[PDB]
RNA sequence: UGUCCUACGCCGGCAGGCGCGGGUAACCCGUUGAACCCCAUUCGUGAUGGGGAUCGGGGAUUGCAAUUAUUCCCC
């Protein structure tokens, strides 16, 4: 049993794959420590920090990205490794569980889990 | 085809989808082909008496 | 001596480019005196203003 | 439970790559190694004096990640910005014997060896060999 | 009115002006 | 007017740097050749040194900005 | 918590200005960890108030055409400008900054008007908002226009720049363009 | 570290002076015929260390330096990384540095002068 | 994007040569390995390792033909 979800940004694609685990995080197989801008770190450790160490070590998250840029891969990464614990949480956890969790991550920053509609416009003659 | 709005007309490309996005989407549910789509999502003159004038 | 005041509604936009807007200010020490004062940049309802004089109205057409 | 390639920094397996093949002795330098520069969008030749083994051990790297990569596939990783005077700048590739000669470099190592279906991937003696060293990437960096 | 003259001569017109500038699928 | 920046510590800078630059509550390259008119190069080359001689803690190290400390 | 970096904590932030209340935004509910959000900021009257203290100041050093765009240099800046801040004064990065803020707002400016020819100015107040915009742009040029040309790092220029307003001193160049400011609108009542 | 008790300041190689603040992978660029890119293969076939000052350097290596980069072709410096091809009178493969180079290119002009070409009468009306 | 786009092997330091294949094309180029960006090194306020014009010598390619430099590369 698992859940496969995704988040994106500008064309940065993700999906996500998350199953029963010991709790370990991958993109594109590599660690979520190992991925380029060690600048923007945070934001991808943000799920995790918020809901802590304890709450994602029941899930084992694999996450795939392709397109859009450097930053734009990290702010989609984030948001489908948020969005599949939410949906795991629903599905196989109870609904107490599953709205607390939505509670304190959207109050944080609303795009862990609604994504931004915002798209490089046209030209037109 | 017997719809009111499609009986009521004024009378590569196939393969587009739209996914939709509530709760989240999650491609395993048994039931995610209903948040799929295959398609687009989304005058005459009235007397004083308020009956029509056809011309 | 310096002076702060709250505003309570905004007048309208004054100035020949309308650089500045109009509005109705009211102090902090004693909520008694109401003067009428120009400022720019944007301005809400609720604002509070450090007024450097709190003597003269301003006043523009 | 064995550690691999992904799991740690791709610049610090990079310095313990080329330190590795330093110290085997192994490697065939080319002649003119001293007096090149490896692309023509460069001012200058590299700074480091060593600059073939760091080279040769990006190029085992990459092969690990993405298999079947040919000389004109690895001109196209190593190239970069050409600025063409006061006209505006263009991407340029790398050169080709550079790389070239560092494919035939590794496949004297047998680490190396050409693919039926395109260009060059790895040795499994060569897997085994890059394998080893993330173990001790890991253990000197993880560890600490 | 005089009063009412005045006191629109000494105060500043403000309201009406409308500017036109500027997911779920 | 112009920077006559020495490119070598001469005796007597020498000395002033190693009683000294090791009491500033900040220690940079930068702020070192402000004062002590010296070259950048030799800048960052001198801190090098005392941080080996362990009479500097680092902060920071990055390819842009490089901070030091007082030890206590 | 969460802490500015993992290592700056907005609990010990004390605003002592009453006007700037709403509009300096470092406090429980804004602290982030890092001033990188993408946030739609200007789509919004008084929207960019919400907007954090420290975000605000890396959009107004993507400055001069050649960093407009990079804003992960800008992050990096105020990243080390922090640490520069921690090591010569010893309190809250944080709490220096949003000092300079205060003392870096013009509290009355000056407006150009004039019918033919006689250009005369007449002295108008400053909205709590703008008290804010200028404080910022007058500390990010501050620092910019400081090094621009010698071996100061715009990293310890920033902090220099920040520590100065902080204290009121006249070495600030936000504190002498404000002043002048304030001269010129105490010329024209 | 300090200054060497033989340090130059100032260096006289070539009827040139050569600063000895600067680098040595640099300070040779001040003298004509040699840049950027022919100094830096210079002293790697003299097998100098790069991070030295052009001051600290003693008699002895600043020597080799001078009979590398005026005699290159016994270095194995290539015949492609000179300057001075195939020349018109005597063609053979040279490296002009100090006053060769600006008698070589006041040679390069006369010639064209004499002969009345049109690259020649640009040169002189221009 | 295309029957002109190119993969791969060999040679040269580079421009560039020789050979052999894929693709009338969500089929090959192409998991379009783009540049800023990110991390380390050298430089240190100096018309400087910023800036590249204008020049000298040589090499290669398309063309009936390169002179008044077609274009590209090296010093």
């Amino acid at each position: 049993q698992s859940v496969q979800v995704f988040g994106r940004k500008k064309t940065a694609t993700a999906v996500a794959h998350c199953k029963r685990g010991n709790g370990l995080i991958k993109v594109n197989g590599r660690p979520l420590e190992m991925i380029e801008p060690r600048t923007l770190q945070y934001k991808l450790l943000e799920p995790v920090l918020l809901l802590g160490k304890e709450r994602f070590a029941g899930v084992d998250i694999r996450v795939r990205v392709k397109g859009g840029g450097h930053v734009a891969q990290i702010y989609a990464i984030r948001q489908s490794i948020s969005k599949a614990l939410v949906a795991y949480y629903q599905k196989y956890v109870d609904e107490a569980s599953k709205k607390e969790i939505k509670d304190i991550l959207i109050q944080y920053d609303r795009t862990l889990l609604v994504a931004d509609p915002r798209r490089c416009e046209s030209k037109k003659f | 085809g017997d719809s009111i709005e499609e009986i009521l007309a004024d009378s590569r490309q196939r393969s587009r989808a739209w996914l939709k996005e509530d709760e989240p989407l999650n491609f395993l549910d048994p039931k995610v082909a209903q948040r799929v789509l295959a398609t687009q999502p989304g005058g005459f003159k009235v007397s004083a008496d308020g009956r029509l004038i056809i011309r | 001596p310096i002076k702060l005041a709250r505003v309570t509604k905004v007048l309208g936009r004054t100035g020949s480019q309308g650089q500045c807007t109009q509005v109705r200010v009211e102090f902090m020490d004693d909520t008694s005196r109401s003067i009428i004062r120009n400022v720019k940049g944007p301005v809400r309802e609720g604002d509070v203003l450090t007024l450097l004089e709190s003597e003269r109205e301003a006043r523009r057409l | 439970p064995g550690v691999t390639v992904k799991d740690v920094n791709q610049q610090e397996f990079v310095r313990a790559l080329a330190a590795f093949l330093k110290k085997s002795g192994k490697l065939k330098v080319p002649e003119w190694v001293d007096t090149v520069k490896l692309a023509k969008h460069k001012e200058l030749a590299p700074y480091d004096e060593n600059w073939f083994y760091t080279r040769a051990a990006s190029t085992a790297r990459h092969l690990y990640l993405r298999g079947g990569a040919g000389v004109g596939s690895m001109t196209k990783i190593y190239g970069g910005r050409q600025r063409n005077g006061v006209m505006p700048s263009h991407f340029s590739r790398g050169s080709k014997s550079v790389a070239r000669r560092v494919l035939q470099a590794l496949e004297g190592l047998k680490m190396v060896e050409k693919d039926q279906d395109g260009g060059r991937k790895l040795t499994p003696q060569g897997q085994r060999d890059l394998d080893r060293i993330a173990g001790q990437v890991a253990a000197a960096n993880k560890k600490h | 009115p005089l009063a009412d003259q005045i006191l629109a001569g000494n105060a500043v017109r403000a309201g009406v002006r409308e500017k036109r500038r500027g997911e779920e699928y | 007017d112009k920077l006559n920046n020495l490119v070598l510590f001469d005796k007597a800078t020498y000395d002033k740097l190693c009683k000294e630059v090791p009491n500033y509550k900040l220690i940079t390259p930068a702020v070192v050749s402000e004062r002590l008119k010296i070259r950048g190069s030799l800048a960052r080359a001198a801190l090098q040194e005392l941080l080996s001689k362990g009479l500097i803690k680092l902060v920071s190290k990055h390819r842009a900005q490089v901070i030091y400390t007082r030890n206590t | 918590d969460i802490k500015l970096f993992g290592k700056w904590s907005t609990d010990d932030v004390q605003i002592n200005d009453i006007s700037l209340q709403d509009y300096i935004a470092v406090k429980e509910k804004y602290a982030k960890y890092l001033p990188h959000s993408a946030g739609r900021y200007a789509a919004k009257r008084f929207r960019k108030a919400q907007c954090p203290i420290v975000e605000r100041l890396t959009n107004s050093m993507m400055m001069h055409g050649r960093n407009n765009g990079k804003k992960l240099m800008t992050v990096r800046i105020v990243k080390h400008a922090f640490e520069i801040i921690h090591l010569l004064t010893g309190e809250n990065p944080l709490q220096v900054l949003v000092n300079a803020i205060i003392n870096s707002g013009p509290r009355e400016d000056s407006t150009r008007i004039g019918r033919a020819g006689t250009v005369r100015r007449q002295a108008v107040d400053v909205s709590p908002l703008r008290r804010v915009n200028q404080a910022i742009w007058l500390l990010c040029t501050g620092a910019r226009e400081a090094a621009f040309r010698n071996i100061k790092t715009i990293a310890e220029c920033l902090a220099d720049e920040l520590i100065n307003a902080a204290k009121g001193s006249s070495n600030s160049y936000a504190i002498k363009k404000k002043d002048e400011l304030e001269r010129v609108a105490k010329s024209n009542r | 570290l300090v200054i060497p008790e033989k340090f130059q300041h100032i260096l006289r190689v070539l009827n040139t002076n050569i600063d000895g603040r600067r680098k040595i992978a640099f300070a040779i660029t001040a003298i004509k015929g040699v840049g950027r890119r022919y100094a830096h293969v210079v002293l790697r076939k003299a097998d100098i260390d790069l991070t030295k000052r052009a001051g600290e350097l003693t008699e002895d290596e600043v020597e080799r330096v001078i009979t590398i980069m005026q005699n290159p072709r016994q270095y194995k410096i290539p015949d492609w990384f000179l300057n001075r091809q195939k020349d018109v009178k005597d063609g053979k493969y040279s490296q002009v540095l100090a006053n060769g180079l600006d008698n070589k290119l006041r040679e390069d002009l006369e010639r064209l002068k004499k002969i009345r070409a049109h690259r020649g009468l640009r040169h002189f009306w221009g």
